[PDB]
DNA sequence: CGTTTTATTTTTTTTTTTAAA
């Protein structure tokens, strides 16, 4: 046999892991260890193990990939015998990793056999549907035990003979039962967005994955694929992988200190000097968008939407919800979609996408009416994807009379059904939005009122709750500061305001005040009735509609600043503050 | 099977000769009750089991259909025996199950076939009720007339849109019911059921297109229903 | 020197198109 010298590479994969890896001991047993429960079989090893004993032997290992496979999988089983409690009902998973090396251009027909890597989407997705591989039969007559391999595409029930010489179509129907079988799923990807072409598009590619591996994939992630590319035997190309590599152990701005889990907060003492100083607000004011210039009050209150909301300990009768709805206006050529785009860069699930193009079916998926799997399989989207997230758009503007649809579930809601040919179900929207329309003229001219001002539909602007706009003014000594930022904006030496707050130690610090839950029974919490009430005496005058779905951000938006400070026991003076640009908001 | 002996008796020592919570067991009581209103459809309750023998997990998943044959044969040797009055009418029989431990939805795999299952659902759109065939005969020259039925519906399930993983898609399955335990699924309603798992008797085994079309199956032994939105 | 061949219909969502005082 030909494939003895992958066996003697099989040898060769034995002689490092068994013997010393890394570490002064082990690596590869307590994977080994934890397979015992459903003999789970998944074990990853690194592909730099190929290098550091085999001598770079990856080319004696990474050409004969499907073709050898088999037999590293016969290898894990002879590791697994030498010293476990063992009978051969070991199977295979193998999973290799650790290979400096990353494209969907770089394939041919010689790509065959290979642990390149790649990364992808999430979208356009089947199910759990699993193959019952391996099974027993014979011909017409006596032979009825077959252990062997029919689990080959080219597989078929009947079979010729066993012991003696029988019948060529006759079958048995035989033990499916008392063995070992599969399980699989199967999906289509995207090319990745890290890697983007002139002309072409991220064509779509098809794949499957193992146990251990399946339904651990959620939206927009970058992980490391395996280059095992293979045939179909219909014929046409698919592919194939058996390795992914996509807050308890901490985030940047720190090393390893202690916390009410490991690492998940823990670097308190740098985080604290930056979390009560409150003119650290500045930083956030200042230090985060050093390149930009507009309205000063965006760039302080920004900050919360991006921070958890309320999340109370409260009723089943009804939801406490969190988050608000949000919008932002002027006209443009003012900067106003710098922010937006940047956000994409900033922060996670900033979907920066236009609405200009999306449809209602863009947030779900629509029909299918061929036995694609099932012939029902509508519950693909655009939205809830938002693991943790938001989705903000542009171009809110020429947009239909459907949109509201979901809208209208924004806030009280949040529940996902479709008046389809299929079913319905719900979910959970977990997401705040934003607003991208525009006037016709731009000027929102200060004779009317600004519903009027664009006048759109009913109970939009009951729902969004703050709409912060900056408006165009005419005093160029405003417009030159900002040529005279850009004097360094070109100019590559230090070209922005100097910084004092690092986006990664920013980022962490998010999390810092997301698990704090502040606790109110505050007397100020109490007056805050008479906050309300001489804001509407100032409402009185000027006469919008005005009602508690605001008092909710009379609620949140102080308490969630009390998070804000990494704080339980709201403090009264957040409210003040957040009274003074809200008192804006009547104004406004 | 020599085995098929001890476990009879140890229902037949349970259903007549057991005693809990202060006398007058169902099990003396139910047959009767179930008797009167014509049901067939007398329960067990797994904790008590275990409370007698628990036994009855262990010996369980090699099959538990030849389980539940032990069982009927069981029943049915009580109810004419006691009740021979009984023996005109239907004069057939089987038992429910509610091992009351809830376990989910997206999680029965590989190592889930064909074995002890408790689990829920919700259900949506299915078909009416009809009936099916029953029984091995057809010959004599050297049938399709006077050959027993048995009734059917589909079901379909859905999971609750409650306790989601956050964007995971809302799934879908396909399982069965039988006749007695049929005409109570409607639209928009769960049930929670005792369940087991397995595929069609032969879902599409042979050389194919590159991967096979095969498919997963359930029924209940019992159905406990989680709604009941009248009294 | 014998014993067997072969059929599918309605609804979706997009992009097209089309209607009344
Ligand atoms: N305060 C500011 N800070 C930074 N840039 C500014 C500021 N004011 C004006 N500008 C510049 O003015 C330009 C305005 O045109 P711009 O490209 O923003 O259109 P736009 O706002 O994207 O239009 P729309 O938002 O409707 O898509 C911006 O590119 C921006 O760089």
């Amino acid at each position: 046999v030909k494939d003895e010298v992958g066996i003697r590479a099989q040898k060769l994969f034995q002689d490092f892991l068994e013997e010393f890896k890394e570490d002064g001991e082990i690596k590869y047993t307590r994977p080994a260890a934890s397979l015992e429960s459903p003999d789970r079989c998944t074990l990853e090893v690194s592909f730099e193990d190929v290098e550091k004993y085999d001598q770079n032997l990856a080319t004696a290992i990474i050409e004969e990939y499907y073709h050898i496979y088999p037999f590293l999988c016969q290898s894990v089983s002879n590791y697994v015998k030498d010293r476990i409690g063992l009978k051969t009902q070991k199977d295979c998973y193998v999973a290799f990793t650790e290979v400096p090396t990353r494209k969907v251009r770089d394939l041919t027909t010689s790509k065959i056999g290979t642990l390149i890597r790649i990364s992808g989407q999430v979208v356009r997705t089947h199910p759990v549907h699993p193959e019952l591989v391996s099974g027993v039969f014979m011909c017409l007559d006596c032979q009825t035990e077959i252990r062997n391999v029919e689990q080959q595409f080219k597989f078929t029930n009947p079979t010729i003979c066993r012991n003696p010489v029988c019948s060529n179509r006759k079958r048995f129907m035989l033990d499916v039962e008392k063995s070992l079988f599969l399980d699989f799923q199967k999906i289509r990807i995207q090319e990745t967005q890290a890697e983007l072409p002139r002309g072409c598009i991220p064509r779509a590619v098809e794949i499957i994955l193992r146990s251990e591996l399946v339904e651990t994939v959620q939206a927009g992630d970058r992980y490391d694929f395996t280059g095992t590319l293979i045939v179909v035997p219909d014929y046409r190309m698919a592919f194939l992988a058996c390795s992914v590599q996509a807050t308890d152990l901490p985030m940047s701005e720190v090393t390893a200190e202690d916390m009410k889990k490991q690492m998940t907060d823990a670097e308190w003492h740098k985080i604290y000097e930056m979390s009560k100083d409150r003119n650290l607000y500045q930083n956030l004011i200042s230090s985060l968008f050093p390149s930009i210039y507009g309205n000063d009050e965006v760039k302080r209150g920004i900050l919360l939407q991006q921070f958890g909301g309320v999340a109370k300990t409260t009723t089943e009768k009804t939801s406490l919800r969190g988050d608000i709805n949000v919008c932002i206006v002027g006209d443009p050529s003012t900067a106003k979609s710098q922010f937006l785009k940047q956000v994409s860069d900033f922060s996670p699930r900033a979907i920066y996408t236009s609405g200009k193009a999306s449809s209602a079916a863009g947030l779900t998926a629509a029909v299918v009416r061929d036995e694609e799997s099932f012939d029902f399989v509508i519950e693909a989207g655009a939205l809830m994807l938002a693991d943790n997230g938001i989705c903000c758009i542009d171009e809110f503007d020429k947009m239909d009379q459907r949109d509201q649809v979901a809208i209208h579930e924004a806030m009280e809601q949040q529940t996902i059904s479709i008046a389809r040919a299929g079913v319905r179900a719900t979910l959970n929207a977990r997401t705040s939005i934003l607003a991208a329309a525009n006037p016709i003229n731009g000027r929102y001219d200060r004779s009317k009122s600004l519903q009027q001002n664009i006048q759109l539909s009913a109970p939009i602007m009951s729902r969004f709750d703050l709409f912060f706009i900056l408006v165009d003014e005419c005093n160029e000594v405003v417009d030159y500061a900002i040529a005279r930022k850009i004097v360094d904006l070109h100019s590559n030496i230090e070209e922005s305001v100097e910084r004092a707050y690092t986006r990664e130690e920013v980022l962490r610090y998010v999390t810092f005040a997301r698990q704090f839950k502040p606790v109110i029974s505050q007397e100020a919490g109490h007056m805050l009735v008479e906050n309300y009430g001489h804001l509407r005496q100032r409402d009185t005058g000027t006469s919008w509609r005005i009602t508690v779905r605001q008092l909710e951000s009379m609620i949140r938006l102080s308490e969630a600043m009390a998070k804000l400070e990494c704080s339980n026991r709201v403090l009264e003076r957040h409210v003040k503050e957040a009274f003074r640009l809200l008192n804006k908001s009547i104004i406004r | 099977l020599g085995p098929r002996t001890e476990i009879a008796n140890r229902f037949q020592s349970f259903l007549r000769t057991f005693v809990d919570e202060r006398g007058a067991y169902t099990y003396r009581d139910r047959i009767r009750r179930m008797c009167e209103q014509n049901m067939s459809s007398f329960v067990v309750s797994y904790t008590d089991l275990a409370n007698k023998e628990h036994v009855l997990a262990y010996f369980l998943p090699e099959a538990p259909f030849q389980m539940l044959e032990i069982f009927d044969k069981v029943a049915k040797d009580m109810v004419l025996s006691i009740f021979p009055t009984y023996e005109r009418v239907t004069t057939e029989i089987h038992v429910r199950i509610s091992l009351p431990l809830i376990e989910e939805l997206r999680t029965f795999r590989k190592l889930h076939l064909n074995q002890l299952v408790r689990t829920l659902g919700v259900v949506t759109a299915t078909t009416g009720v009809l009936p099916q065939l029953s029984v091995i005969k057809y010959d004599c020259v050297k049938n399709m007339e006077q050959t027993l039925y048995r009734n059917y519906q589909k079901i379909t399930l859905q999971e609750s849109p409650g306790r989601i993983p956050a964007g995971r898609i809302p799934r879908s399955k396909d399982v069965i019911l039988l006749a007695d335990l049929c005409d109570q699924c409607k639209p928009g309603d769960e049930l929670e059921v005792t369940g087991i798992y397995t595929n069609n008797y032969d879902g599409s085994l042979n050389t194919d297109q590159g991967f096979p079309v095969f498919a997963t199956v359930i029924i209940a032994n019992h159905v406990v229903v989680k709604d009941s939105k009248q009294v």
